[PDB]
């Protein structure tokens, strides 16, 4: 079967709607708790699993950690749509602009509004947005270290080929 | 926190990003004493700025370090910027990324010297220079329109449509509040009054700020002033004597519609706004006539938006609806726009950083800002 | 059901097999911004398609990826096909067979890249490429006739007798509505009005679509307009200024009957139709004359069916009834007849399938779509 | 003898037939005083013309009555023709037939009013209106060529082969000497030099005619000028103060190759020439590429012919010679061609006589001239 988040084995994790606000290694501002710099976190997992997971056409969600891994998986498919033909520097500015621009959260054009819960209060919506903006800025910045690993002025074709591999036939 | 400084020709307006109005608003002025000062030991100093220089205007000589939107004295400009950070905002500039304002069609060296002073002398984290017209459109909360800004030193038109400026249709007129102060100071001589000192310039500016208005039909205001006293109004000088002002009260602002009053050949603000719309592409003109955004203190006269609507209705074809958008916050709509722009989440990757000014030098501002 | 996509030179016309009319109809245009994008955010895009390009056009360079019925830009044609499926029809193309169309006597590579992009980009389950004039004959309720189809980029004549096409008698003429729009720009310049940009070319296309018509006798109409105000009438631009035109209303369409007005050395659409009938075998000509079928937007002029009948009656022998079939829905007859064909049960065996493309490559189209 | 009068958008060029160069060459300007004129006996007059307006330019406002090759002010144009005949040539129009000039793709009301004024106001015996670029090919000593003509108001391409013009392949661009002057006034502001009056437009035109040149490799000249060097050069204004300019010398005419510098959506003069050749019949293209003819003063920048030859060589296929003809007299080649055409012993049937103007009215000119 497909690969699920190792962070589904975590417990008492902070949550919004039914996203898990998992420990995150990042330098962007936002609510996410600093992870250990020495260990894999959900973004090292999400990019490491993405290019296997985007081929499967069946996925059963174990909890809020997988709902977070899925939102990341769908956003990596958006990034690999945005990145094509760019220099590494143009790609960093384009994919940060993509990460920052106004997006639908669950409970609002959201593609998976049946599998994700609406925000639990008018204040839960703001913590869900301020988490998802920080997460997807880090997710964009981290992906670029892989697609521009060997060369710096053109995205690796070994990553651009997943740009049409629409995970579970869903997209943001 | 980011700083926003609207670096005006007649007033400095300054504050933080996300504040709804400037924290500081003061004369863009530096001055030196013109008298012996023989009673030494009462805290005298060699030069003064802003409200202090304005309050002592009789014993001072007053200079503006900006002329027509161009910094003409860079030592006096850094003395004003030091005073914005340390006296008015009361912050360290090396902790605050700073947004700056400029007119379009300025000397390239003005923007470069404004850049190197910020990094070399105020040690700023990051900086940006915005063309002050698009800030007036951010304060107006719209994607489309022709901005008319008329400040102290310059008047300019900028067409924007759906977020895109038309830089060929942009045009500037080197006539605004300073030139109207010079012309009022001239025509009050026709009634036998005299104003020549740099203090008396500020007394005539302080008159212009409150007595003057724009005629809706200039020849009718002239003919009614030639047959009644009802258009005359009166003012008291700081010396205590009283003056009366008549057709001079609208003949001053009429210079914006007839620049030949000061010997200029150039088109009036209605004619230049229309010619800037006509220089734009045929499909956008409809939405420019629907969005003439007024900005800056020379747009604050009573009746000017009604006159501008009358005049642009005469120049445009009769089938279509023209409106002038002239908010109460006209004086600050540039700074308010800078407050909005500096607060946008997508703007935070557009700041020109010290850590890229380092290898590129002062020419970084032309490649990074606009 | 199956999609029918009549991706013509000027309009994309799209919908579902068995529907009464196309439910997606939009300009075959990609637009890209030609100006300084100064405001950050603002909902801006790298390019715009169809009605979004047509409504933003004052800031866009507009270009059609298809000219003379041939795809000149495949990257923008994929952008248009994406807009048909995902934005305009709101379908998964991997769920639906697609009937595509093209004009006869096209390059072989056009059919190949069109089948390749449908199977490899849009992942379609099945597709077919029909000749546009053969589709237009199903929309007539006929199985014999000669179809004169004229779109934006190409005019063609296809004679069919009892379901057999006569491919030696097929005529193509690379003159249709875009050449008439370019000629209307060239002659509007003589009355005082210059239209120059790709955006202004859409204004003069809209003038052509509601002011222009075909004269029954050109030299009498030309003399009637030269001697009276009665043929003259007016149009209002987006800018609210008014255009008046006279003989330009029938001089533009007369280029279909007199191609030398645009410098072409070819027979007009009437004589090209007669030359196609005269290339057919002698027994079939009587039934072709009684069944001249008009199609495409360039046949929508007032008076063109009356003119076409007058002109063919002078070429044919007087001993027989010439009949021109010009339905009011002939604006869409290629699409209408594609929706008939795509709903027939034998046609369900005629599709190129995914499995069959994967085994054979894009050359499969040349040995299955005729 | 016959008069020849090239009605340029920027200069009148006039003389008799068969003379080697124009007798009269002066600005196509009317000037009017813009000041009170208090001094009695100063010799002031209601309006000024040509070099009399140019030598008074400090006290006048200067109007060109031709915009883009179209007369926009007929009262000031007949004042220019009156000055031409009675002051500059010093002859009676009643005794001399007149050859006049007009750009192609031009409002036919211009040609009608122009012929009406010669028969009604000057009572000229006979006249003609030649196409501007067809005269330049007579001066070139040729009967095959594509003529790139660029004056003060209009740039156009006329392809002609064996004495036949291809009017469908004629192309017109409303970008020439004034558009480049106005762009030079725009970019001179980047140094802080301000030019805004109509007299200052003449000073910037007088700079353009000797400081500007065409870069062969524009982006390499932009890189070369960044290292300050002999690329930057000086000019002295009428007031005795001096200006220095660098890349402004070649950004100036680069607008001919990049019309997007002034916000136009059009091909440069190289792509416009190539599009006109590619619109001609396939057999004549080789002889047009070998006979590419330059005329009008806006073709007189140093390096323009060398850059045009480089650009057309990159657009066209490499197998055949591409030759550009740029005579040292190309400033006057239209008037020279008129001096030939009015002199040719086989042209005298082609003049419009007063006797047939009195039968038909001014619409006679459309039957004789094209
Ligand atoms: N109410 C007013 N009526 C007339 N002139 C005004 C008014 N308010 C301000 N001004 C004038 O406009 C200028 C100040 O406006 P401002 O927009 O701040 O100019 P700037 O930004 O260029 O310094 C000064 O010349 C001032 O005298
Ligand atoms: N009422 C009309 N009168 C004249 N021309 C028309 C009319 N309606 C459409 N056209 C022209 O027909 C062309 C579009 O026709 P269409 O059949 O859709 O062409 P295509 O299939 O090749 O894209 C355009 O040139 C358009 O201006
Ligand atoms: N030496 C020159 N170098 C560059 N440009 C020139 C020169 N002499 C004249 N011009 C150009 O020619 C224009 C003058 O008009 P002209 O060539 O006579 O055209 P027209 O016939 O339309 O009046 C000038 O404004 C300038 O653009
Ligand atoms: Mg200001
Ligand atoms: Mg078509
Ligand atoms: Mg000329």
């Amino acid at each position: 079967p497909a690969y699920h988040s190792s962070f589904l084995s975590l417990t008492d994790v902070p949550t919004t709607g039914n996203i898990a606000m998992l420990p995150l290694k990042t330098k962007f501002r936002g609510p996410a708790y600093p992870a250990d710099e020495s260990q894999m976190d959900i973004i090292d997992e999400c990019i490491g699993l993405f290019r296997a997971n985007c081929f499967f056409r069946n996925f059963e969600i174990k909890g809020p950690a997988d709902r977070t891994l899925i939102y990341g998986t769908l956003f990596i498919s958006e990034c690999l749509g945005r990145v094509n033909g760019l220099n590494y520097r143009d790609a960093e500015r384009q994919l940060n602009s993509l990460a920052l621009e106004n997006f639908s959260i669950p409970g609002s054009g959201f593609p998976l509004n049946a599998l994700y819960a609406p925000p639990l209060s008018p204040q839960d919506a703001e913590i869900m947005r301020t988490y998802l903006t920080q997460f997807r800025q880090e997710l964009a910045y981290r992906l670029l270290s892989h697609v521009y690993a060997t060369e710096k002025d053109h995205p690796s074709k070994w990553w651009t080929c997943f740009s049409k591999r629409r995970f579970m036939n869903k997209a943001l | 926190t980011a700083l926003v400084c609207d670096n005006g020709s007649g007033l400095v307006k300054a504050g933080f990003a996300g504040d709804d109005a400037p924290r500081a608003v003061f004369p863009s002025i530096v001055g030196r004493p013109r008298h012996q000062g023989v009673m030494v030991g009462m805290g005298q100093k060699d030069s003064y700025v802003g409200d202090e220089a304005q309050s002592k205007r009789g014993i001072l000589t007053l200079k503006y370090p900006i002329e027509h939107g161009i910094i003409t004295n860079w030592d006096d400009m850094e003395k004003i910027w030091h005073h914005t950070f340390y006296n008015e905002l009361r912050v360290a500039p090396e902790e605050h990324p700073t947004l700056l304002t400029e007119a379009p069609l300025n000397p390239k060296a003005n923007r470069e010297k404004m850049t190197q002073i910020m990094f070399e002398t105020f040690n700023v984290p990051a900086m940006y220079v915005a063309i002050q017209a698009v800030l007036s459109l951010y304060a107006s909360g719209r994607t489309t329109g022709i901005v008319l800004d008329s400040g102290d030193g310059v008047t300019h038109n900028v067409p924007i449509y759906e977020g895109y400026a038309l830089p060929h249709a942009i045009m500037r007129l080197d006539l605004a509040g300073r030139d109207l102060t010079d012309y009022l100071m001239k025509i009050l001589t026709e009634r036998g009054y005299s104003f020549v000192t740099t203090a008396e310039r500020e007394i005539v500016r302080d008159i212009k700020e409150k007595l003057c208005y724009v005629a809706l039909d200039f020849e009718n205001e002239m003919a009614t002033a030639a047959s009644s006293s009802s258009l005359e109004k009166s003012y008291e000088l700081p010396d205590g004597q009283v003056i009366t002002i008549g057709n001079e009260r609208f003949r001053c602002p009429e210079t914006l519609f007839q620049p030949s009053f000061i010997g200029m050949e150039s088109a009036g603000i209605h004619e230049t706004t229309y010619n800037s719309i006509m220089k734009c592409d045929i499909d956008i003109r409809k939405d420019l006539y629907a969005n003439n955004v007024m900005s800056g203190g020379t747009t604050m006269y009573p009746g000017i938006a009604d006159r501008m609507q009358k005049e642009i209705t005469a120049l445009a074809p009769s089938t279509m609806k023209i409106k002038i958008i002239a908010p109460p916050e006209r004086k600050y709509s540039v700074w308010i726009g800078g407050s909005i722009l500096a607060s946008l989440s997508t703007f935070q990757q557009m700041w020109i950083t010290k850590q890229e000014y380092d290898e590129a030098g002062p020419s970084i501002v032309h490649r990074k800002c606009f």
